[PDB]
RNA sequence: UAAGGUGAUAUGAACCGUUAUAACCGGCGAUUUCCGAAUGGGGAAACCCAGUGUGUUUCGACACACUAUCAUUAACUGAAUCCAUAGGUUAAUGAGGCGAACCGGGGGAACUGAAACAUCUAAGUACCCCGAGGAAAAGAAAUCAACCGAGAUUCCCCCAGUAGCGGCGAGCGAACGGGGAGCAGCCCAGAGCCUGAAUCAGUGUGUGUGUUAGUGGAAGCGUCUGGAAAGGCGCGCGAUACAGGGUGACAGCCCCGUACACAAAAAUGCACAUGCUGUGAGCUCGAUGAGUAGGGCGGGACACGUGGUAUCCUGUCUGAAUAUGGGGGGACCAUCCUCCAAGGCUAAAUACUCCUGACUGACCGAUAGUGAACCAGUACCGUGAGGGAAAGGCGAAAAGAAC
RNA sequence: AGGACCGAACCGACUAAUGUUGAAAAAUUAGCGGAUGACUUGUGGCUGGGGGUGAAAGGCCAAUCAAACCGGGAGAUAGCU
RNA sequence: CGAAGGUGUGCUGUGAGGCAUGCUGGAGGUAUCAGAAGUGCGAAUGCUGACAUAAGUAACGAUAAAGCGGGUGAAAAGCCCGCUCGCCGGAAGACCAAGGGUUCCUGUCCAACGUUAAUCGGGGCAGGGUGAGUCGACCCCUAAGGCGAGGCCGAAAGGCGUAGUCGAUGGGAAACAGGUUAAUAUUCCUGUACUUGGUGUUACUGCGAAGGGGGGACGGAGAAGGCUAUGUUGGCCGGGCG
RNA sequence: UACGGUGCUGAAGCAACAAAUGCCCUGCUUCCAGGAAAAGCCUCUAAGCAUCAGGUAACAUCAAAUCGUACCCCAAACCG
């Protein structure tokens, strides 16, 4: 579904609040994206759907590490 | 577990024929005892054609009680209780107050 | 093996009725009950295992029991399946 | 004048049949609901 | 049968023995839908019967 | 246990046993058609058609086994593309649906009150969905307190309709602290001493205690009434039994029971001891959880509606220090106080009854009580989801009216 | 040849009468319009509740339609009888 | 040697009420003083049941039409038989599908059902009856459409969809005539046939598919030809002469 | 003769004419609005097979299972 694959974002649901504060039932999307890896352990392009945050999660430790940390998850790659 | 059994000898003690004694012929799941002599009921017997054809009013031998009928002592000449004792390793049953094995 | 209980487990009764006895006397057909699944070369072999007799074809049918009424009870009868079995001269 | 249940054990059975509801997941509920109350013809599966 | 005197025998003639209680089921139940048979009861310890032998059938031969 | 049985309306005919494999009861087995998660494909549920291999063929056919889909592992294979993956096959292991209520999470109303109504209330309630257990959640302080100190969680009585929140309206409503119930602490982020060391899951053996069949079980007669005595009159007896049900009217002494004393071949519940399989026990030392805390925007939860509003959770965009350090003490600041988040495990006290047995009732007695005391979710109505009744009593016994 | 003509089947429903606790919760009788098409019909599908469908009346959606039916919030609320 | 309940009668209190008692009934009721209440009905277009009124009133369900004799029986306008009359005849006839499910036939019955009677019936009760290589289903193939491994998408539920797999209302091979029972007949019997598979035997030879190609394979209207079903007349045969 | 009917015996069994909406016609002619799909059937080879296996014809034998069949079907039996 709408799921970051990384970092698990569901998207969540909220009140919008006007000016009058009338409430009205509306829903958070997070900034998923599809990107295309590199691995050089695998030494080939990978296929994630994955958020800014999760991006930057990528930046941070190493895809070898998430990649395991998924397969810990069970999840697909 | 039944106090009165089939070919015992009987008196019954709440009826019109108290006193009365007679063998017991039947013991039905009801809890009913049929005595022989004892109770006598008119049937109108309504005959069917095929089988045999009485008609008129018969006679048999309804129903009485387990509770109402009492084993007859055959030597006090009146009705005992009774109960079961372990004598050799099957349970017997035996006369109350007196000591005596039926 | 089963198969010899099962040619024993078939027939049920020989049927005895007005137009089983004219079949009968007219073209030497039998006229028997037998269990509800019961195929056709199953009773014919089952006829010539147990009469020991010749038979040249079966017909079969499937008959409803009639839904009747006892008291305020509606009871549907059983239903059961009826072959009439054409014997040699 | 034409009545609005002109039958057919066809469209019957596709629309109300037994096999209709437990290929679907309200089908099976109804069923589950039918059956918690207990009655005795389930179904037009007949 | 008595159930130990089934438990003596043999598996053959078990068999065997079987497939004659079910012909003499046929008989019966062929007599009694004909009309004849006063006796009907044994009808059905006939089928009790082939019963005991099923059941040794198995046991004698296998869990 | 057993001298009586073949379930009931519902009698019969035919037989079984009576001193013991007639019946009834209890543990464990065997069989368990077809549909049904339905599992070989399909389908209008209770049906139609298969295939692979075995071994029986009287040569026309038989009977049995397996064959779904996914997750995980393993092994043969295995493309564009050299490699190597994707993919494919086979096997093994597990999952699947049903179920009354409770619990946790994901979603989530409106009628109604405000004597209109939009903020708010109703209410995170109804309902939908997911998941698991006999309970579940939480749970071992980056907690409260006040310069005094306590020690995880949960639940009940207070505090308290109190401080507060609020078109400051309707309403919502704490905590600190006190008294109880119950008590429990841990391990990884790591190395050397250690390998059956303080435990717990799973096996057997041993004892006891219960459960699933059961056994013994007290003590009385006469007379009048009456259809019948269990009533009245008279005279006795039992009671670790006078709870109760029946018997031709109300029975402690007529029957079944009750108090009481027992009883297991077999199978299992519970704790206890005794052994296997896994597991480490405990020291000396180093470490102590990063796209994280905090922030800017927009929401949500705490009693708390953005308010002067701390705290937690976050969709989005950022971004530390890392014990010479960091949080919290209800804007905020300095000093003091106490604790060490970004990793988890954990019994009991707690809410529940689809169901099993006993026992109780200033609960009902056929228009009441469940809708149903009776063959009731039935008859009937509706395409359907669904709706849904009416209906007890002869007598002590059918002796149910021969003729 | 014809969304041609007259006219049965078939599809409708313009007029009058009888019906109104009917024979019938929409009819019958005597007339009437179309009748080779923008026709009619048998069978089997599909679209669904603030939605479907509509040669458009707010018409039809199981005799119910300016928002179906069934269960549930629910014993809504009622300054009214 | 007679409780509650039912039904009268007589005394009694300011009132709700009470007390005594005849008869029916046939086994329960309960003083006094306290206690708890599903505690008191004439109305709610109240609810359920029974019964009234209109009332022995309207009506008896097409204006196709009945009449007589004989039968059966306790009873005949309605049933069986006969003879006339009358109605439909592109149906009010003969078969089917769909839809019902025993309503079909025989014996027996008339309490309920039949808008009356009923000996009758689609009613009660018992018994009997549905025979398939060729008709139809199932089976092969597909349309609209449904489901749909993977897949894509979606807070969950699930949505769509590929391979496939289902889906006749369509496409695929096969049998006719006559006879017969009260109830079945293109199914049973008589006569004459045809299809599609299997195995083996004989003779000639390349077979092999899921791939290719043809074929299946298709609109409306019009008009004419050839024919037949079928009908009329004449002949032929049988009977008649009223 | 149950009195309904069973069983027996059976002559002719041609021609002309009329003729359809039925068959040739899942034709012919014309018109624009351009008029289903796959299999059984016929044929062609691919991998593979190659004494064979198959295939064709002939002959013999066997099989064709299972389910529905009664009755109404413009109605007193279907929906009202």
């Amino acid at each position: 579904s709408r799921v970051c694959q990384v970092t698990g974002k569901r998207p969540v649901t909220g009140n919008n609040r006007s000016h009058a504060l009338n409430a009205t039932k509306r829903r958070f999307l997070p900034n998923l994206h599809s990107h295309r890896f590199w691995v050089e352990s695998e030494k080939r392009f990978v296929t994630l759907r994955v958020s800014a945050k999760g991006m930057r999660v990528i930046d941070k430790k190493g895809i070898d590490t998430v990649l395991a940390e998924l397969r810990a998850r069970g999840e697909k790659y | 577990a039944a106090k009165i059994r089939r070919d015992d000898e009987v008196i019954v003690l709440t009826g019109k024929d108290k006193g009365k004694r007679g063998k017991v012929k039947n013991v039905l799941s009801s809890g009913k005892v049929i005595v022989e002599g004892i109770n006598l009921v008119k049937k109108h017997q309504k005959p069917v054609p095929a089988l045999n054809q009485p008609g008129g009013i018969v006679e048999k031998e309804a129903a009485i009680q387990v509770s109402n009928v009492a084993i007859f002592n055959a030597a006090t000449g009146k009705a005992d209780r009774v109960g079961f004792r372990f004598e050799d390793g099957k349970k017997v049953r035996f006369f109350k107050s007196n000591s005596e094995t039926i | 093996m089963i198969r010899e209980e099962r040619l024993l487990k078939v027939l049920r009764a020989p049927h005895v009725s007005e137009k089983a006895s004219t079949a009968m006397e007219k073209s030497n057909t039998i006229v028997l009950k037998v269990a509800k699944d019961a195929t056709k070369a199953e009773i014919k072999a089952a006829v010539q295992k147990l009469f020991e007799v010749e038979v040249e074809v079966v017909n079969t049918l499937v008959v409803k029991g009639k839904v009747k009424r006892h008291g305020q009870r509606i009871g549907r009868r059983s239903d059961w399946k009826k072959a009439y079995v054409t014997l040699k001269e | 004048m034409k009545r609005t249940f002109q039958p057919s054990v066809l469209k019957r059975n596709r629309s109300h049949g037994f096999r209709a509801r437990m290929a679907t997941k309200n089908g099976r509920q109804v069923l589950a609901r039918r059956r918690a109350k207990g009655r005795a013809r389930l179904t037009v599966s007949k | 049968m008595k159930a130990k005197e089934l438990r003596e025998k043999s598996v053959e003639e078990l068999n065997t023995e079987l497939l004659n209680l079910l012909r003499e089921q046929f008989n019966l139940r062929m007599q009694a839908a004909s009309g004849q048979l006063q006796q009907s009861h044994l009808l059905k310890q006939v089928r009790r019967d082939v019963a005991r032998v099923k059941t040794l059938l198995n046991e004698k031969a296998g869990a």
